RNA sequence: CAUAGCAUAUCAGAAGGCACACCCGGAGAACUGAAACAUCUUAGUACCCGGAGGAAGAGAAAGAAAAUUCGAUUCCCUUAGUAGCGGCGAGCGAAAUGGGAAGAGCCCAAACCAACAAGCUUGCUUGUUGGGGUUGUAGGACACUCUACGGAGUUACAAAGGACGACAUUAGACGAAUCAUCUGGAAAGAUGAAUCAAAGAAGGUAAUAAUCCUGUAGUCGAAAAUGUUGUCUCUCUUGAGUGGAUCCUGAGUACGACGGAGCACGUGAAAUUCCGUCGGAAUCUGGGAGGACCAUCUCCUAAGGCUAAAUACUCUCUAGUGACCGAUAGUGAACCAGUACCGUGAGGGAAAGGUGAAAAGCACCCCGGAAGGGGAGUGAAAUAGAACCUGAAACCGUGUGCUUACAAGUAGUCAGAGCCCGUUAAUGGGUGAUGGCGUGCCUUUUGUAGAAUGAACCGGCGAGUUACGAUUUGAUGCAAGGUUAAGCAGUAAAUGUGGAGCCGUAGCGAAAGCGAGUCUGAAUAGGGCGUUUAGUAUUUGGUCGUAGACCCGAAACCAGGUGAU
RNA sequence: UGAGGGUAGCGGAGAAAUUCCAAUCGAACCUGGAGAUAGCUGGUUCUCUCCGAAAUAGCUUUAGGGCUAGCCUCAAGUGAU
RNA sequence: UGGGAGUCAGAACAUGGGUGAUAAGGUCCGUGUUCGAAAGGGAAACAGCCCAGACCACCAGCUAAGGUCCCAAAAUAUAUG
RNA sequence: AUGGUAGGAGAGCGUUCUAAGGGCGUUGAAGCAUGAUCGUAAGGACAUGUGGAGCGCUUAGAAGUGAGAAUGCCGGUGUGAGUAGCGAAAGACGGGUGAGAAUCCCGUCCACCGAUUGACUAAGGUUUCCAGAGGAAGGCUCGUCCGCUCUGGGUUAGUCG
RNA sequence: UAGGCCCAAGCGACUGUUUAUCAAAAACACAGGUCUCUGCUAAACCGUAAGGUGAUGUAUAGGGGCUGACGCCUGCCCGGUGCUGGAAGGUUAAGAGGAGUGGUUAGCUUCUGCGAAGCUACGAAUCGAAGCCCCAGUAAACGGCGGCCGUAUAACGGUCCUAAGGUAGCGAAAUUCCUUGUCGGGUAAGUUCCGACCCGCACGAAAGGCGUAACGAUUUGGGCACUGUCUCAACGAGAGACUCGGUGAAAUCAUAGUACCUGUGAAGAUGCAGGUUACCCGCGACAGGACGGAAAGACCCCGUGGAGCUUUACUGUAGCCUG
RNA sequence: GGGAUACUACCCUAGCUGUGUUGGCUUUCUAACCCGCACCACUUAUCGUGGUGGGAGACAGUGUCAGGCGGGCAGUUUGACUGGGGCGGUCGCCUCCUAAAAGGUAACGGAGGCGCUCAAAGGUUCCCUCAGAAUGGUUGGAAAUCAUUCAUAGAGUGUAAAGGCAUAAGGGAGCUUGACUGCGAGACCUACAAGUCGAGCAGGGUCGAAAGACGGACUUAGUGAUCCGGUGGUUCCGCAUG
């Protein structure tokens, strides 16, 4: 039968023009005064799904 | 499965939301347009009998991209001002649907 | 008194067995996955029980939706592995829309009217019968207005019950056309010369047959029959339109609280739909729905019922088909099969095909108690004789050429006299006095001659496959375009048709949205993703995913039964 | 001690031993779920040619398992790195 | 850049070190080699030591490590102790 | 340039079947057996015997497509090996029958059980009962014998249960 | 054919019963005690329930727990846990009351808070029985019965703290680490046995203490009788055995023409090196090796494998109590 | 005076009229209901049905909901490293040595620390500079304070150790909050997730005369994803519309 899509990652990546896969960062929603505001506002530029994590994740998400 | 360390998908925090009701438009670029002749009136009827639109999603839209080289009018619903602009700049009209 | 209850007459209405394969209800697991496990999953699965049936179930809006709307139900392809649910984990997973198969809307209660009997005094009520009518941009009764077999429809809603005009025209019958010679035990084979064909499908006949037989194509055909098909007697429905002002329009119902279950939804805002316990309404100026709740709008009118088709399965039957098996295969069972046999019992469950064309199946003689045999004879063949086609290897023997009783051995290998033979005739074969070298195979291991594993020998059987989807390579076609799915016509094909849909032609952003740019930012700055061509359809290989998923192997868990001989 | 009977597996019987319940019992036997699951062991069948490792960091209810990197191979491309 | 893997039990020797007892064919790291996955010659036999990397024939030759009395190829060689 | 295990890539040999074409076969097919033959390998021919009806070749296409190992399954057959064993007990002789006698029949003697190796009756078994015939198989040897085989017979109730 | 006997210690009172198939016993039963529950549709138990046992019985009865004839006895602690009872002090869910607070509406100023009438979702002021807290009792209920320094609560002293700190009688015991404790008896010689001592690591009074006649296929020590048990083996009888005739398996098995020594090596060699010995083939005997056969080690570790049992492990639950 | 009787729950100390009716306490009644309750008939029959009499009684029993108890029963869990396992010990981060002159590098190898603190111990502008030693003196701890000279960081630096510090990074004083907003070419580290440093650009500020310095402390520890839930803003979205 079909494949079926990882709905967690679904909910967590989208697909870029070429082929690759941008995600959101961790390490926010929660406590930064220990962090710094350079640390704030870094940790919210957005970067992609390592090559070597798409080896292990691409027929998760064959359908996106 | 990483063998019980954490998956990278529950590492990575979720965001976002989908909106049920998206307008998505069919889009076309003037460098199509030049196929047709001076003067025709083009519609969402002419462009699908022509094979530009294979279908009519939400309304059709109009992008400024490539350069036209042709004098025509223009019905649909969307347009963009870089494409109004080249179409009003050879001569021709866009009537918005 | 009355009926229970009891006692008679008539009828046969049911029980049991289903094919529990399919369908509908009641009840309802666990192993398992989540790399433990409890929510979850396995799964409303397995098993059990009850019902019916040839189908069952559903079914005509208190709907689906927000267009300017739509066709009661069911089924197929898509929408889409989308939206959504989820220790937001494992995983679960729609709907509308659209394209199609089949296409069917009918009846009650209540109003109202006319009669019937009892209470009552025939006024009213009650109940019985009959009409009448069952639907919303409101239908019917009363108020208003003028028509019926025109059409004619038994698949529900009435019926011709009809002369009704091939069940399949089915058992069945007919059904063209060849001779010779050679080999042979026997020709259908070879050679040569002819023929039929709406018949060259197939099988038998002493070997391989279109013309030898049964048959085939095709033609003619009768009972139970009718194909269930065409005017088909009766009977049908030729409509009566406006306002709807008044009356009616399904009550312990809808709805609510608590606890639960089912819906893709994890029980909660549950919107929607069901069970139990408690409460408990409105009546057309009404009521319900449109994912808490309020208002405006849109749609509908519950608490009454029936309904064909398309759809699901095959213990069976008829006619057939196969890049399915061919006796350790294929049904467990080609034969004596659910039989010998095992078990107290529930239950489990085998092995076992072949003489030859024809039985012509060995008259007779000899040895022998007979079994066996040797002749003779049948036969094409008897090392084809019933322990009967072919007759492999292990294993058991009899004969022989070379060789061996001073020798230490993974038994072979390289060298090499002597002896014997004479080939797919080529710098041949068999044996091997003697010399040199040399601790089997497989698996598992840092490492195995290993005193680590496995194999007595031989033969046979015995393990990455298929479906669906994803991804990537190669091939081909077309190319800013490429392509159909279901269905329909067709030989269970190719093909033709079918454009709902799918990918691509533009991306960025959570999103509104903007657009060759967009997001951020107060700013265009700076940076991220993108542009500055090539995809798409089928197929080949590789890999992955879902399914038992390369094969054998647990202790155990659960369900239903069997046993106190 | 005999003949008839009774008690049935989430159960029964036991002068009590985890003892007996058809040569079996810390939970009988037969069928089915079921090809349960098995990160474990064993096995996995023809030939030649080219290339040719690792037994290591790091995380892991992780330690004889697994994931990514390292090191192998095949194909495209850049093209002195 | 992409397709496909396998591997995560390592062993000895030499050298630099911890540990141990300046013990272990011990154990743990680091630097090299070999075995693993490598036949051949030598070390008597002997995975890890020395030499050296087998495409196939030849009753041809030159060498390496190790050797030249006999087993068993080659000096009972020379010269000096 | 060409040692090579996990492993990656490539090229090939064979097996069954199908399509098409072209062929072989009672003047003897496939299978089986032998051989001193060909090919770099998987493997392919030829000749002769046996056998007595189907089978190759070329190109392409599909797979139940190749076994030496799984304490694998099923059948045959060995080794141990003429080995262990032949299941408590007194037999001897004569005569007979017979192809054939330690083992069968008859006779004499001897011996054993003797609150039993005795005689009845229930349960259970179900024709093992009786006459003839028989020696293929069964009998732990033999066998002329038999609870074995073949043919044919046999169970009688008012009072027994 | 037909009882061996005596002396002395343990355990158990006795007869009986028990692990079919390695345990017959000191283990179980027992008759007697004791505690507790139950006033009859009794309690208790089986069952979803209906119906049953208990019992065609009725507190001199029935069920359950501990102990285990008989005799002498059965000591201290109610602080903790359990059970019972009481005061009822206070705390609570469902539930009855709705005081107030907000979403929404022509409703009111239309720039805007009476929330009014109304539809709606929240909501304390109260109470609301069990349970819980508290008090008392109960030890033949669960349990406990000592720390510290003089000294080996040993003797008496104190204190530590909770509720108390071992009465009788026993005692190197089926209990004693040091241990073959010490002394005596018995023997030529006594890690055992008997008697005595107490320094009871860690005895103790119904998970009963001490003692007891009778009993025992019970444990233990000593003596008499008697003997091939032994010094020390010998001879005979049968059956297997061995030879002959008939019949004729099995476990095992990679192939086998299968020597020894010292070495080597996965560190223990028929098979490797170097030597030593050794004509070919049988039969009867033996058991040193083939790490012999037999059984995918039951000891040990591992598996995010199972099962059984336990509890103040987690999560539930039949059922019980209360509303 | 210690409250405290204006008006007002209002009142203990009070006795006190009955009310549409409603909502609690305790008795008594009976027809519901229940009697393994007595007699009488079906009956053949103690089951059961029915009549009469007696008991009990709106309690009990049963249903639904809630709360407590509940190894009686069930399903499950009960970690790893480890010179076998167990007992013991440890599990993240920072600093030295081991470590073989880049970086990196193991052991149940050797030593120690962190799970913060500070509104000045932060920023800027100005100034300032060790102990110890003797010397010598009221005090004298011999040395506390005071005074001259060498002292080379042996001073001191919030916090372990190491690397650094007189540009003082140590010690004081005056102002002040840059312990800001939005980005950041490029580099380090790295399996991934993460972590680290950054010139400079806009904006708007503090100190300083000014150049200029300030995106927290001499540097390196002072935490921990994701899901869930809560709070505030928003230009976002959603149901036909609001
Ligand atoms: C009579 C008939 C039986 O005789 C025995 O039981 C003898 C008497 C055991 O002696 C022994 C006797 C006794 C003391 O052991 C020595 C006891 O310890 C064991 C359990 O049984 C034997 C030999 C055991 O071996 C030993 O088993 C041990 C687990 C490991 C031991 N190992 C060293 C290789 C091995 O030799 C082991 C289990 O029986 C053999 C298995 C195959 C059996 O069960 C066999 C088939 C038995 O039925 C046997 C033939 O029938």
């Amino acid at each position: 039968p079909k494949m079926k899509t990882h709905r967690g990652a679904a909910k967590r990546v989208k697909r870029t023009a070429s082929g690759q896969l941008k995600r959101s960062r961790a390490f926010t929603s929660h406590l930064f005064a220990n962090k710094s505001t350079k640390q704030k506002r870094q940790l919210r530029k957005a970067r992609l799904v390592s090559k070597s994590d798409m080896k292990r994740v691409k027929q998760l998400l064959a359908y996106k | 499965f990483e063998g019980g360390q954490l998956p990278l998908f529950r590492r990575l925090p979720k965001r976002g939301f989908t909106n049920i009701n998206r307008k998505e438009y069919a889009i076309v670029n003037l460098d199509q347009l030049n196929k047709f002749e001076d003067g025709t009136e083009v519609t969402p009827a002419l462009l699908v009998e022509s094979g530009v639109v294979k279908n009519e999603k939400s309304g059709i839209k109009i992008l400024g991209n490539g350069s036209l080289d042709k004098k025509l009018t223009v019905k649909a619903h969307k347009f963009s001002a870089s494409a109004a602009e080249a179409i009003d700049a050879k001569g021709g009209a866009h009537e918005v649907i």
